[PDB]
């Protein structure tokens, strides 16, 4: 079977109970060439999770979700079985590996999650054939009406707030965001966004491309300097890759910190997700579910000299990546979703709408 | 062993409430807009008491037409009351030797006065006092209750103060008397010779 | 007939006395045996009728200890049991804006109902039996390692939660006693015989630690329909002293413990029990201008509250105006 | 070393069953039906309640044994489908019974190929289908027939000898049903304190205890014995404790009777009960 | 040489830094029984300092400066010495064993460095009977001036904040607060008083009983209920074991406690101390330097057993009781000195016009 994947390096005492790897060192060492054990199309998708080739917290569940049709579609049940309980058996080592490869999202998990009820409530008396291409369907309708639609009604709400001449301030990268921004923008809104950035993905660059080539004044910094920025800024916009069920935000590393900035500015705080990134989950801090991306990342070249380049050498010395912070409910002004603008209090009762 | 039972003598037999106790017995009297002989009901039933007999002599009809109307003698009280009156009871020693005429009790019964206010559970000192007796083979008569307290509070009232001689390692009873009027108070040493390794005055 | 008024009456004694039954789990279990069995050893012809009873019942036995909110709890949770079983079997709420927008009786015995209503309750008494596991499950959630926890009093939810998180991770846990009753000795040594590296203190101290404490975990004992806590003494001070550092504050506390009543009940509010425990009969004449007040019980608003944890999973204080919403009806809160 | 409680290796439509949950799935809960030798089964999540279920964990506390009714089997793929929405206190109070008295015929069964020493399961088999499988399908009723069966054979070793098993193994069997299932002991106790103060006040005492000690019947001899000088204590060791407790109550009526007829006091300081 | 004293039982591991001693043992087990070492004056003052025989601050300082003297008045100098660095060097080893008996505070710390700044200014032409005389005088009128003096001064600047008909909350046990409260009531003013106290010292009881005689209608609980009796109390009187040069207050355990959950309930914060309690030093936790009572102490009986009797069975259980706590400046209002009423962030100014 599958081997599990080897830790690297040492880790913070007090995340000690998290997995922590590196890039470097990759599980299909160990595996089949023509791969038996885990499908081909699940065998390229944790090599491209854990190489770092698909990144949004959207694009990962796009990518889960057009490789799994391509687990279905080569699906064939064994003789004297039942489908809807041997698919289920034989996707879940699927999703283990994939979790070796890197810990899954909050999209991926509501997207595995529904895929298994859809299964679970494939009826025993129907065809094969009918089946396969009924799960289909429900995945790209799963796909159209959670991330297109979701995204376009975000973007028509959004557009109310952004008002003439004012300024926005947007985090990291995300694809909601820059849609709602270059929409806003093209329906006659004009305004400046300033975008933060933080190492060491620095994937605020993304966004920034986005905006200079969709026309909009930008303006580009590094988080630490945001205190100095945040005095000129009208609204904090922001993205989420998970909702909590007590109304923390799940998100990049530095968003909590712009939204505690924020409010020493009096500056209002929106964040933009869709509902299907709503968890029932709920945790108070970082540390007891999170992530430690490659400590050899935080590696930089400073002149002519790195400072951490042998830093396994120094026992005592510890390098932590966070890929995740929570920000408190009191620190969130909206919450936008296809549902509308809601405070940050009603994420659970979407989760109660969207169940029944 | 059989229910607890109890002798709840419903009269007093000295007069310290002229004039009030000429037209309603002090048994009677409410204390907190509640008759005493009902917080001594309570207290007896509270501490598991299942038989109670109220002995009550003067002006015995206003105490048994107040108990007939009361919660414990309705039929679903666990603590069963008996009423018994006699105009010939003239002291506690009296209601004793009637007890054990008609034989009421058949063991280790409770004997307390219808003026008692408290919330003692009795389940330890019970349960010391059958071990005692068990193992000593009918030697301990009785188990007096005190409870600890300062010779200032309020409740330590000059008549009714005593101080007790008793044997500090069994809990045994040697000497006691009442401190009304003296200023100096006196032992034998009778107590002394049997007990040497231990005797305390409290 | 005979013995459900027996029982009743030894039921409403035990409450009105003293303790009995030791937890709240019990006592809850026993008031819905109670209820089951005036359910069944009892007639009656419409279920209005069978409700007048109920509230009859739970009526004289919430006046026996206003301060044990479970037992009012299991007699409303039984009313809305009744509530939703008639509404089922005879037609096909909770009275919000869509109802409002789109605009009862009692009577008509049916002969079903019963024989339903009683599987409900039994279905209750299942979910009572797995509670305290279920809130433990989901402790390694809320645990990471060298982790600081703070606790107070006794509670033996909180009891099982850090128990079932040492399985799996080393953590400090500092316990401040409740005084008069110091039961959080009690809890320290259970806890230290389970090798959690416990640590005692005085519930003087709870402000001067909270500066190193990295979670508080708390147990309760009613929970009101803002969110609010009905907790023991030094709890609100606790809450007070971890909004100052902002440090969560973890509320364990099952689904029973759940009362639709506000806090505008001040004066029954607290347990004023006799003050021997705080000023002892010993201390002689200054007790006859002294006055000692020993409450066992105070208020906790929902603002200082963090997150709850209870059987169903996490929630925010937030969200118990749905949770009651859900488990009580509107006219079955003044009983 | 196990076999099934019954003969059927498969239970048929509509049985209500014992299991045992050992893990949760998404369609529902694996369990093991106890007498049918721990097959896996299967509570769907759309039977575990009439009304709106949130979690699997809400009922299910894995770990403890249910009464689970059965609607649909497949025994090619080996799928048995549960439901426990549809059962009834009635079936399950009889299933419990049902199950515990097999349980007993299971053990008594398993002591006996134990104590033959029969290292494989196939002689254990043989064992429980010579024995336990005839009287089921003479008295056509699974469960209930071998455990009357054996339960009549304890005092009449006569059906038990039809058994063609051996003679060592017919002794074993034999033994241990005579060992295990004849527990008949019971004692009846009652005081009473009965005296009169006449003119033949021990005369008249000493008749009415005569006559109530005179209505003990046949293997139930009330041994009347002075507790106290006022008090009297009946105790009597037979079995049947339903007729034992009306013997007594008889005995102490009569004893009231002949007493209050002497012109005497009688009182019942406690009813008949059991040690 | 003086033993060092063991440590008693397992400590807290935030709290590894600092000594805890069991008020079982002491050091005269190892020590001659007529004093030679150490004076015996000195092995007198630890032994009542270390079963708790002296337990105010003002208490000990008073007892310390009394020892003190009482010491002076015997000293001798030896031949070829002088008497302004040889009674220091020969008070060092008496302040080390006091500390070994029982951690200073801060008003035996100030007495300390008062005394030898004293005797260092004593001139070497001075005769010895008139440099003991001198010692002995400043003793005195540093006593005076710095109790007696300071607390008339700071009862009279209170009388005004106290007023008719109004409830005044104090914590644990101080003189200076029972004086206020005794002088005030004697004036004229009329009003109750709320007792709080907490384990294991239960030291409320002390000015409860003086509030009793005194008069004034008094009312007792114990601390974790305070926040009951807050909205009915208008003013919190609290005193100070020290006030820190950034305005931080050191005190009993509760104090911080008390005056988080006064602000929670907007209350009024009055603390009361002399100024020779001033320290330069500042700490912003009551970790980094604190005191560690018996852990035994902690031990209660409820019901008929005691939780905590063989604590030290259990590997894993520790026993934790703080002495003091630091209160933040910014939770106390006034600071009432003998030279008036001062904001809490006054207090450096102070200690730049006493020295």
């Amino acid at each position: 079977q599958v081997p599990t994947r080897k830790d690297y390096g040492s880790k913070v005492s007090l995340f000690s109970h998290l997995p922590q790897y590196s890039r470097q060192n990759s599980l299909t060492q160990f595996m089949s060439i023509p791969s038996s054990v885990i499908h081909p199309a699940m065998v390229r998708l944790g090599l491209q999770y854990s190489q770092g080739l698909v990144s949004g917290s959207n694009a990962r569940c796009i990518a889960l979700l057009r490789a799994l049709q391509q687990v279905i579609q080569d699906y064939t049940t064994p003789p004297n079985e039942e489908l809807s309980r041997d698919l289920v058996n034989k996707l879940k080592p699927y999703m283990s590996f994939l979790t070796q490869c890197r810990p899954l999202s909050a999209s991926m998990h509501n997207a595995i999650k529904f895929l298994n009820k859809e299964i679970t409530s494939v009826g025993s008396s129907k065809r094969e054939e009918e089946a396969k291409s009924e799960l289909r369907a429900a995945i790209d309708r799963y796909v159209q009406e959670k991330i297109v639609l979701a995204a376009q009604a975000i973007s028509r709400f959004a557009y109310q707030k952004i008002s003439n001449g004012d300024v926005i301030l947007v985090y990291g990268c995300s694809s909601l965001v820059s849609r709602i921004l270059q929409e806003a923008w093209t329906e006659g809104r004009r305004f400046r966004v300033v975008v933060v950035d933080s190492r060491p993905w620095l994937e605020g660059r993304h966004t920034l491309r986005s905006l200079v080539h969709a026309g909009v004044p930008a303006s580009y910094l590094l988080i630490p300097a945001a205190s100095y920025v945040l005095p000129e800024v009208s609204k904090v916009l922001l993205g989420a890759h998970a909702l909590l069920a007590n109304g923390s935000v799940m998100s990049r590393v530095g968003t909590a910190q712009l939204a505690l900035v924020a409010r020493a500015h009096n500056v209002p705080v929106l964040v933009c997700c869709e509902t299907y990134k709503f968890c029932e989950r709920v945790q108070t801090d970082a540390f007891v579910s999170n992530e430690l991306d490659d400590p050899d990342d935080l590696q930089c070249k400073r002149g002519e000299h790195v400072a951490l380049a042998n830093w396994q050498n120094h026992a005592s010395l510890r390098l932590l990546n966070l890929v995740y912070d929570v920000t408190p409910p009191e620190l969130v002004d909206l919450v936008i979703t296809e549902l509308g603008m809601i405070p940050c209090s009603s994420v659970p009762v979407v989760l109660r709408v969207k169940s029944s | 062993p059989p229910p607890l039972q109890a002798v709840l003598v419903a009269d007093s037999f000295d007069r310290r409430f002229f004039p009030i106790s000429k037209d309603q017995p002090r048994v009677l009297l409410p204390l907190a807009n509640v008759a005493l002989i009902d917080y001594t009901l309570e207290f007896l039933t509270a501490t598991g008491v299942q038989e109670t007999f109220v002995f009550c002599c003067w002006k015995a009809a206003q105490i048994k037409e107040h108990l007939l109307k009361s919660k414990w003698c309705r039929p679903t009280s666990l603590n069963v009351v008996r009423i018994i009156t006699s105009e010939l009871y003239r002291s506690l020693g009296d209601v004793l030797r009637d007890v054990d005429a008609k034989a009421l009790v058949r063991s280790d019964f409770l004997l307390v006065y219808g003026d008692v206010i408290s919330n003692i559970n009795i389940t330890r000192a019970l349960e010391e006092h059958r071990l005692r007796r068990k193992l000593e083979k009918n030697v301990s008569v009785m188990t007096m209750i005190f409870k600890e307290s300062s010779p200032s509070h309020p409740t330590r009232c000059h008549e009714d103060n005593v101080v007790v001689a008793v044997d500090s390692t069994t809990n045994r009873v040697l000497h006691f008397q009442k401190t009304q009027g003296l200023r100096r108070f006196a032992f034998p040493l009778s107590l002394f010779q049997g007990s040497s390794d231990g005797v305390e005055v409290r | 007939g005979s013995e459900l008024s027996e029982r009743i009456e030894s039921f409403v004694e035990t409450l009105k006395r003293g303790g009995g039954p030791r937890s709240s789990e019990e006592m809850a279990r026993e008031t819905l045996g109670l209820l089951r069995q005036i359910i069944t050893d009892h007639r009656w012809s419409n279920a209005g009728e069978l409700m007048e009873l109920i509230r009859r019942e739970g009526r004289r036995m919430t006046a026996a200890q206003p301060s044990e909110t479970t037992v009012g709890n299991m007699v409303r949770r039984v009313l809305k049991i009744i509530r939703e079983e008639y509404g089922r079997l005879h037609g096909r709420q909770q009275e919000s804006l869509h109802k409002l927008l789109t605009s009862e009786d009692f009577s008509f015995h049916y002969a079903q109902l019963q024989s339903n209503i009683i599987e409900a309750i039994n279905e209750l008494l299942v979910e009572l039996e797995g509670t305290m596991e279920n809130i433990a499950a989901q402790a390694l959630e809320h645990i990471h390692s060298n982790e600081v926890i703070m606790t107070i009093g006794f509670s033996r939810t909180v009891e099982a939660f850090l128990k079932e998180a040492a399985r799996k991770r080393k953590f400090h846990v500092i316990v401040a006693e409740c005084a008069p009753f110091c039961q959080g000795h009690e809890m320290a040594v259970n806890l230290s015989k389970a090798g959690i590296e416990t640590t005692v203190m005085t519930d003087a101290a709870i402000f001067a630690v909270m500066s190193r404490v990295n979670k508080v975990i708390i147990g309760t004992k009613t929970i009101l329909a803002n969110g609010a806590l009905r907790a023991v003494t030094g709890t609100h001070t606790l809450a007070l002293a971890a909004k100052h550092h902002s440090t969560p504050l973890i509320v364990c506390a099952p689904m029973f413990k759940l009362s639709p009543q506000f806090p505008n009940e001040e004066d029954s509010f607290h347990k004023f029990v006799a003050p021997e425990e705080v000023l002892p009969f010993t201390e002689g004449d200054i007790l006859e201008k002294v006055s000692v007040h020993c409450p066992v019980f105070d208020y906790v608003p929902p603002e200082l509250i963090t997150l709850f944890i209870s059987n169903i999973g996490g929630n925010a204080p937030s969200y118990i105006y749905r949770l009651m919403s859900e488990l009580y009806h509107p006219d079955d809160h003044v009983l | 070393l196990s076999c099934r409680f019954y003969q059927h290796k498969f239970p048929e439509v509509e049985d209500v069953v014992m299991v045992n949950v050992r893990s949760i799935a998404e369609m529902g809960a694996y369990v093991s039906l106890l007498e049918y030798n721990n097959i896996e089964g299967m509570i769907l999540l759309s039977e575990l309640s009439r009304r709106r279920i949130r979690s699997i964990n809400k009922l299910i506390r894995i770990g403890r044994n249910e009464c689970v009714v059965v609607i649909r089997v497949d025994k090619e793929k080996g799928y048995i489908d549960l439901s426990k929405r549809r059962v009834s206190p009635e079936e399950a109070i009889k299933c419990e019974d049902k199950f515990t008295k097999s349980k007993t015929v299971y053990s008594i069964l398993r002591h006996v190929a134990e104590v033959l020493e029969y290292t494989k399961d196939e002689q254990l088999e043989s064992l429980f289908q010579r024995t336990a499988w005839v009287f089921d399908d003479k008295y056509k009723r699974p469960g209930y027939g071998a455990y009357d069966a054996f339960k009549h054979a304890v005092s009449d070793p006569s059906i038990l000898d039809s058994l063609d098993l051996n003679e060592d193994e017919r002794e074993v069997l034999i033994n241990n049903i005579n060992r295990r299932l004849t527990p008949q002991a019971v004692k009846i106790r009652a005081d009473i304190e009965v005296a009169c103060y006449g003119y033949e006040g021990i005369d008249a005492v000493k008749e009415a205890l005569r006559a109530g000690l005179n209505c003990s019947t046949e293997n139930m001899p009330i041994k009347i014995n002075l507790i106290a000088p006022p008090r009297y204590v009946m105790t009597t060791t037979t079995l049947e404790r339903t007729e034992g407790l009306s013997v007594l109550s008889q005995a102490m009526a009569v004893i009231k009777e002949k007493i209050e007829e002497k012109r005497g006091v009688f009182n019942v300081q406690m009813e008949p009960k059991v040690v």
